[PDB]
């Protein structure tokens, strides 16, 4: 009866486990929720799609009926934080290697970025420690931002030149393109102090130098890696498609604009109504009164054009479209260096991307020219209600977390003045392409959500946690 | 066995599928506005009294929605002079109001609940009585209009 | 940490 | 007796008369303080035996099995996910023969422990087998059954509405949200071959009452006996065959055993063993929310015949075209099609070695053996291959079918268990004048290990065979191993004064591998008496006692919870995982549970004091403990906020209480020569609390719950259990707030402590005559108090099937007491609310619980059972005598016969879990079987 | 590359014998019959899983590999009945006749 055995011999000996080892971790956890669940959440709240008419499941979150208690983002703050965050921190206490280290701290940054974009305030200078701080202070938005944004300044200074000992299943140890990641993250944060007005002189001049020497990422910053087995497949498509059965049908917003600008990608994850063959989406909230005023019959999920679920098995987790960046470059011109030739180049550029990768290459015109031309956008404001109102489309079934975001910075697309109920009664009134405030609304103060909740697992045991905020309080950087 | 239970007034709320004649000339007349049939709901006051209930007409008639008084035991509710309408601020005068259990037949033809009752408005300018009177939805689209 | 429901149809 | 602390002791007779498969099943409500419930009705199932309330925080609380007196293995085997996949398979307990039980004595005390170690803080059941005879005449008893069972509670329906949604008709509803009931002719179901079938719109009550067989199981048993002045001899062999009242043989258990125990004296030596192998193969009618047999039986429409749906040419009942596409499949197609299928093989016994010496010493060496292999084969078709394309179920259903993905998957698990345990003892007994010491110096050595081996196999290419090759996608392979050792050394010393005064004092000290290496030291002491009065005229008090106790019982950990590890990178998400490898990478991760070496062993400290009397010749008597049980520093995986880096971490938590009282009341208002009739009447009321968890964690760690959802916890100062769910918002005081648009409750800020888990008492009474050769019993069991989940409850609302869902008679209403909250900025105001919840919405009020919301779906605990009735005619000896029989007792009996429950709960039989037979099952019941009304006979023939 | 594997092999044979013996001397003669049934099932089964290509080189663990893992699984059941029958013959304990 020898007792020294206490190991665990279900793990390996803790020396033997190394950074390459650990490395591949981050990137498929930190997809595992900005692609997944925050993926699926923030969709609504972009109004891409919503709950369809015979299924019952996320209710809440179309009609915004949901509390701190319903968890949300449980899961998703459990992997950020109790995976990635920690296996970042493993590795960067285990590799010595400057670009392992930019590789490791952006993926860092990145996952700070997607929590603060969600409860604009989170664990930070005080997290990731263990038993010696299990209750760490919860960092301001501000604070956080500045701080990841000065992490990967310190990590790309020093670099050496040296490459990547590290299973890089994003670029493929491929330094020049983490330095675009880098770039391009910098780009979309410098933008957000900008429009939140703080410190925005720097901020502008900054971005003005970011987008002048153009060294961002070519390709767009995946996680091309899912197979379309089991345990393997893509985040959402695991959940909504595998676990759950078809919950998604098309919001009224996305099938509007699509529909009014002719555009053909309208017909890359929407399918025709079963019924009359034509695009339907849903109004926001609407899926109970739809089902009140018609008939029962009558708003059966044959009347609303489902989600399609085919293309997404396999379909990558996007960090950082490069639609996305042409469609951030381009407001840069038109409104921080006054050079509408580049801006349309670059407006242009985000449209042709994005019609590649939906199969559609060879149709940029469709909307290059009609409807959404860049000449019949007189007011260079109009020209920003073009780069806005594509970067929407742009990120339809690619980056929902993001597109989310970039809706409450730029406020674009516009709110509708007109309600549901409104909307429904005369179509006519619809501007089409606005956001509807939900039918059945749940934040005491109306409009749209603009915030995730605290995450219950925190509430529990953190206490530091801000205490709760409705759906309806702004992020740090959304000031309007 | 387990009784299920219901709101102190339950047996006269409901759906219903009316039609609004009016009283021209001590005669009659079916249907003048040419509504076709129109829906409406009746339904417990927040007090949970049995003595009230409201009357909601949804909008499909004139756009009012008042507390009547309720005579359970008899199955009948009526207003004392004309009240507070909820809807728009105007005022209804309810009278002789009635719900008959089965005694009505559906379109499928089959029983169901016969409710009566007559109505006045305040900003009615010709001063008219209307007759409105029909049965409890059943919700088979057939017995729908 | 949990675990999911779903609901059904209807 | 010596002993100074609670105990009580069955006899055999009484154990076996209940003729129930197991043995402690029949002890249900009749021993104070040991709280026995069985996990379901489904033949095969776990039995949960806690006895003074649950100590473990997680996850342990059974008592420790002692049967020769060896320490028995009781693990048990159940589903990790309960919400889709549930079954339950065994306890460990389960294995022994009733029909081999001499005597059960249940220690209750946690401070005289060291004969029996750690694991006995939980208490003991300690068993002893039958022996020899010598006895007319050649030995043999059979005992040979024949049971049935039949559903016991339904959940009570409603039969006003039909087939619909919102109110309006809808032929493919899976629920009964429609117009009443017409007698009309409509029509329902899918569409095949341009027809349609087209029936009354009538309400069939019976037709889930219907869907049900009776289960029928018969039992046999046979044992060999016999003696000498030196030795004896018993072999036995019992079988037992159940096929449940759930159609099919989907819900079957088969039991044999077969033991061999003899003794024998040359010395001065003397030398036994037990030898014992046990064999049993369950099935199990899986519960769960997804395509499971009940989960699709009460989504079923009050109007649509169940028995009906089974014939399988006719084409609207095939999985393409039955009638509802929502999340469920014909049910007898689930039980037909799908396996899941336990078998196992277990060889357990001991070997004892007794040497006499020196006049007043006994040496004593018994090694205890126990070893299992069990293997699982759970395997599902590939629905989707087989009906998508073409069915309305099906390509019709777009992305919603109940066919996708479910593309088949097939799974197989050996697991082998086996545990090895050593005492080495010398006793000590002398008498002095009217003193006597006796005192008992022994070493304990144990040795624990279980593993196993895990291949499952996915996407099935032949769509109905079920084996690791039948597919064209990687497969899924998991192995695991445990391994923990323990020794022990226990000094026990026996004082004792003319037959009147006795003392007793224990002293262990165990080393635990689980531990870590500078601290796997404990030292635990114990100190018992006991005071017979009574030996200080009156032939009115037959017997009296007085008992005190105070003694400390220490324990470890679990394996493997001081070394942090890594993992093979996994993350979960909601209803999926994406786990490594991936693409040809493989990878790890940093494990979420921090561990700690400076952890300390758990202790617990107990005070108790008793009074036992007896009267009038042991015709009135009455036993009364109170206890204070403490279990400090219990080694738990602490949860932690995740943006720590982990997410929990293994620390000593603070301790869990339980205080209570244990009281037995008996008496025997009538005895002659032909009839007797004895009364019982035991009462039992525990105090649970949880005293303090780590401050620096927050207060709380979760037990077991949905995410967003109903959840049990275990918080700083309130009992073990304490459950939360959602409650309605209501205004400064009334007040039901509701939504201004559609009429519906609004939910509260945060989720409200909604009950804890723990009965409030519990008691039992149980009457027992004799007349000549009849015998006649009955037993009571009482609980009242606490509150479980129940998903039952909750489907048969979202379903509008459960009675209390036509609460208006269905038409639009005002929630009785609601009120609008109006919010302009920071300014609130509360109107009485003008907005009905409309017909199209009924469905919603109730789909979320009502006013309750969430919350209405905690069910009250409570219940008052009909536990047995045990009708037994021992024929007088004259009778038989040309016969080669020496006695014969035919017997007929009932089990769980009725039940009864307070108003609020007409679905479940409270007595149910889909979560395990300890802590966790207190959580709840998710869609579990219906419990069920057992009966049948018994033939008892010695020769 | 490395490999672990590992494979449970479970047996298991019932054999049953009923008989009935028949010893009766007649005179000098000795007479010894047996009469009876055979009853036997053997079975044989196990579940092996392979692993190839090890991440962490030393360690052997089905969990251990960036590679597909290969699984096997087998069982084989047969069941045999006989009835049978030997008489013994005997004469002053010098002839021994068996059928
Ligand atoms: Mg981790
Ligand atoms: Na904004
Ligand atoms: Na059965
Ligand atoms: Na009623």
């Amino acid at each position: 009866c020898d007792l020294n055995i206490n190991d665990d011999p279900n793990y390996p000996m803790n020396d033997q486990v190394t950074a390459d080892l650990i490395f591949p971790s981050i990137s498929a956890s930190i997809a595992s929720a900005v692609g997944g669940e925050i993926y699926n959440y923030a969709g609504f709240f972009a109004q891409y799609y919503e709950q369809k008419p015979e299924s019952n499941q996320y209710n809440t979150l179309c009609e915004y009926t949901f509390t701190e208690s319903s968890q949300q983002m449980d899961y998703s703050y459990r992997i950020l934080f109790a995976g990635a965050l920690e296996d970042a921190k493993q590795v960067l206490e285990k590799t010595t290697n400057p670009a392992d280290r930019f590789a490791t701290t952006i993926l860092r940054a990145y996952a700070f970025q997607i929590m603060v974009d969600n409860t604009s305030d989170s664990p930070y200078s005080e997290a990731l420690q263990g038993n010696a701080n299990a209750t760490p202070k919860w960092d301001t938005g501000e604070t956080v931002y500045k701080g990841i944004l000065g992490e990967i300044d310190a990590a790309e200074a020093a670099l050496d030149g040296s490459g990547m000992d590290v299973p890089d299943l994003i670029f493929n140890k491929n330094i020049a393109q983490w330095k675009g990641f880098a770039n391009a993250l910098r780009l979309r944060m410098y933008l957000r102090f900008i429009d939140a007005n703080i410190d925005a002189a720097s901020y502008t001049e900054k971005v003005k130098t970011l987008v002048q020497n153009n060294e961002f990422f070519t390709g767009d910053v995946k996680l091309d890696c899912f197979l379309d087995e089991t345990d393997k497949r893509n985040p959402w498509y695991n959940t909504n498609a595998v676990g759950l059965t078809g919950n998604h049908c098309a919001a009224y917003p996305l099938v509007s604009y699509l529909s009014s600008t002719g555009d053909p990608r309208i017909a890359y994850g929407i399918s025709k109504t079963d019924a009359d063959g034509k695009y339907v989406g849903q109004l926001p909230g609407g899926k109970t009164h739809m089902q009140s005023i018609l008939g029962t019959d009558n708003w059966k999920n044959k009347n609303v054009s489902a989600i399609d679920y085919s293309i997404g098995a396999t379909k990558p987790v996007y960090f950082f479209t490069q639609a996305e960046l042409q469609f951030l470059i381009a407001e840069v011109y038109a409104r921080f260096h006054n050079d509408d030739a580049n801006a349309k180049s670059a407006y242009e550029a985000g449209v042709t991307a994005d019609f590649a990768v939906r199969g559609f290459a060879g149709q940029e015109n469709t909307i290059l020219e009609g409807a959404c031309a860049w000449s019949a956008a007189s007011t260079q404001a109009d020209k920003l209600n073009l780069i806005y109102m594509q970067k929407w489309v742009s990120l339809f079934y690619m980056d929902h977390m993001e597109a989310w975001s970039e809706i409450r910075r730029t406020d674009c697309p516009k709110l509708s003045s007109y309600s549901a109920a409104q909307i429904q009664a005369s179509e006519s009134v619809y501007t089409p392409g606005e956001l509807v405030a939900p039918w059945t609304n749940g934040l005491e103060a109306g409009g749209l959500m603009k915030r995730m909740t605290y995450p219950l697992s925190a509430r529990q045991q953190n206490v530091n946690t801000p205490a709760g905020v409705p759906g309806s309080t702004p992020v740090w950087w959304d000031i309007k | 066995d387990t009784e299920p239970g219901g709101t102190a007034v339950e047996k006269m709320a409901g759906d219903w599928w009316v039609t609004v004649n009016a009283f021209i000339d001590g005669k009659e007349v079916e249907d003048p506005f040419g509504a076709g049939h129109l829906q409406m709901s009746t339904y417990n006051t927040a007090s949970n009294s049995e003595t009230e209930m409201w009357l909601d007409d949804l909008g499909n008639f004139w756009e009012y929605k008042l507390k009547v008084n309720v005579n359970y035991a008899a199955r009948t509710f009526s207003t004392t002079g004309f009240v507070d309408n909820v809807t728009y601020e105007s005022k209804v005068k309810i009278t002789d109001g009635k719900v008959l259990e089965k005694a009505a037949t559906t379109p499928s033809g089959m029983p169901a609940d016969s409710i009566v009752y007559m109505v006045q408005f305040d900003d009615d300018e010709d001063g008219l009585t209307y007759k409105v009177s029909g049965f409890r939805r059943t919700g088979f689209p057939a017995d729908d209009f | 940490g949990g675990g999911g429901g779903g609901g059904g149809g209807g | 007796k010596a002993l100074g602390y609670a105990a009580t002791s069955v006899g055999g007779e009484k154990i076996a008369e209940s003729r129930t498969s197991d043995v402690m099943s029949s002890l249900a409500g009749k021993i104070a303080g040991v709280q026995i419930s069985s996990t379901s009705s489904d033949p095969g199932a776990s039995n949960s035996v806690i006895i003074r309330g649950v100590s473990s925080l997680s996850g342990t609380n059974q008592p420790l099995y002692v049967v020769d007196g060896v320490p028995l293995n009781n693990s048990t085997v159940y589903s990790t996910d309960g919400l889709n996949s549930g079954y339950d398979f065994g306890n460990g307990a389960n294995a022994i023969n009733p029909d081999d039980v001499a005597n059960m004595t249940i220690l209750k005390g946690a401070a005289a422990t060291a004969l029996y170690g750690s694991r006995a803080a939980n208490g003991v059941v300690m068993i002893t087998t039958k022996s020899g005879r010598k006895e007319k005449g050649v030995g043999i008893e059979y005992n040979g059954g024949v049971q049935w069972s039949t559903v016991l509670r339904l959940p009570e329906f409603q039969n006003e509405f039909g087939m619909g949604w919102n109110g309006n008709h809808t032929e493919l509803e899976n629920g009964s949200w429609g117009p009443r009931f017409d007698g009309s002719m409509q029509l329902w179901g899918n569409v095949y071959n341009n027809s349609q079938k087209l029936k009354p719109y009538v309400a069939m009550p019976d037709n889930i009452k219907d869907f049900f067989d009776a289960g029928f199981r018969y039992s046999n048993s046979l044992s060999f006996n016999g003696a000498t002045d030196k030795s004896d001899y018993y072999v036995s062999f019992s079988q037992i065959s159940d096929d449940g009242m759930i159609p099919t043989d989907a819900d079957s258990y088969d039991k044999y055993t077969f033991s061999a125990r003899g003794s024998h004296k040359a010395g001065a030596l003397t030398f036994s063993s037990s030898l014992n192998y046990a064999y049993q193969k369950n099935n199990f009618a899986t519960t769960g929310q997804g395509l499971s047999m009940l989960n699709s039986l009460y989504q079923t429409p009050r109007d649509i015949s169940i028995i009906g749906l089974e014939d399988q040419n006719d084409p609207f009942n095939t999985p393409g075209y039955y009638y509802t596409p929502y999340g469920v499949m014909n049910p007898y197609y689930i039980l037909n099609n799908y396996l899941n299928e336990y078998e196992s093989e277990r060889f357990y016994g001991k070997f004892q070695l007794d040497y006499e010496f020196l006049k007043y010493f006994k040496f004593t060496y018994r090694m205890g053996l126990d070893t299992t292999t069990g293997q699982s084969d759970k395997g599902k078709p590939n629905l989707y291959a087989l009906y998508y394309e073409g069915t309305p179920n099906g390509e019709g259903q777009g992305s919603s079918s109940p066919f996708s993905g479910e593309t088949g998957q097939y799974s197989e698990q050996i697991t082998r268990r086996r545990e090895i345990n050593q005492d080495i003892m010398v006793n000590f007994n002398m008498p002095v004048n009217d003193f006597n010491i006796n005192a008992l110096v022994g070493f304990n050595g144990n040795e624990r290990k279980v593993s196993y081996q895990y291949s499952e196999v996915n996407d099935l290419t032949i769509p109905t065979w079920f084996n690791l090759k039948n597919s064209g996608k990687t497969p899924i392979v998991e192995q695991h191993m445990e391994l923990r050792r323990l020794m022990g050394v226990f000094g026990q010393f026996e004082g004792s004064w003319k037959n009147m005064l006795y003392l007793t004092v224990t002293a262990r000290n165990d080393w635990s591998s689980t531990l870590p290496k500078e601290n796997r030291s404990f030292f635990y002491p114990g100190i018992t008496g006991s005071f017979i009065f009574s030996e200080l005229l009156q032939d009115v008090i037959t017997f009296g006692k007085i008992r005190a106790s105070w003694g400390k019982t220490g324990n470890d950990a679990d394996v493997y919870m001081v070394n942090p590890v890594y993992a093979q990178s996994s993350n979960r998400i909601p209803f999926g995982s994406l786990t490594f490898p991936l693409g040809g990478v493989n990878a790890y991760s940093a494990g979420n549970v921090l561990g700690s070496n400076t952890l300390s062993p758990e202790m617990t400290t107990e005070s108790e004091v008793g009074l036992n009397m007896a009267f009038f010749k042991n015709r009135l008597s009455f036993d009364v403990s109170y206890y204070n049980r403490n279990t400090d520093k219990q080694i738990f995986s602490l949860a932690m906020d995740p943006a720590s880096g982990y997410t929990a971490q293994n620390m000593n938590l603070g301790k869990i209480r339980n205080r209570g009282i244990e009281l037995l009341i008996s008496g025997t208002p009538i005895r002659t020569k032909d009839f007797s009739w004895e009364l019982t009447w035991n009462f039992t009321k525990n105090w649970s609390k949880v005293i303090s968890l780590p401050e620096e964690l927050g207060g709380i760690t979760t037990i077991y719950g949905l995410n967003g959802g109903t959840s049990m916890y275990a918080i700083t100062g309130m009992p073990v259990g304490v459950f939360k769910a959602q409650v309605a918002e209501r205004d400064p005081q009334g007040r039901i707030v509701v939504n201004s648009s559609t009429g519906l409750p609004v939910e509260a800020s945060e989720f409200g402590i909604c009950g804890d888990m723990n009965n409030k008492y519990q008691m039992g009474v149980s009457t027992n005559l004799k007349y000549k050769g009849i015998s006649l019993g009955i037993d009571f069991d009482i609980r009242q108090g606490g509150v479980m989940y129940s998903r039952t409850k909750d489907i048969n609302y979202f379903t509008g099937n459960a009675i209390q869902t036509a609460y208006n008679d269905r038409n639009p209403l005002i929630v009785p007491n609601s009120v609008n909250k109006i919010v302009n900025g920071e300014n609130v105001t509360y109107v009485e609310n003008t907005t009905p919840i409309t017909s199209s919405n009924i469905y919603k009020y109730w789909g979320d619980g009502g006013s309750d919301m969430g919350s209405c779906f905690l069910v009250d605990k409570s219940y008052v059972k009909l536990r047995s009735v045990v009708l037994g005619w021992d024929l007088p000896k004259r009778w038989l005598a040309k016969t080669p029989f020496q006695a014969v007792k035919v017997s007929a009996y009932g089990n769980n016969l009725f039940v009864w429950t307070p108003s609020s709960n007409t679905f479940i039989d409270p007595e149910m879990t889909s979560f395990g037979n300890d802590l966790e099952g207190n959580y709840g019941e998710y869609t579990a079987n219906p419990s069920s009304r057992r009966f049948g006979f018994n033939l008892m023939v010695k020769f």
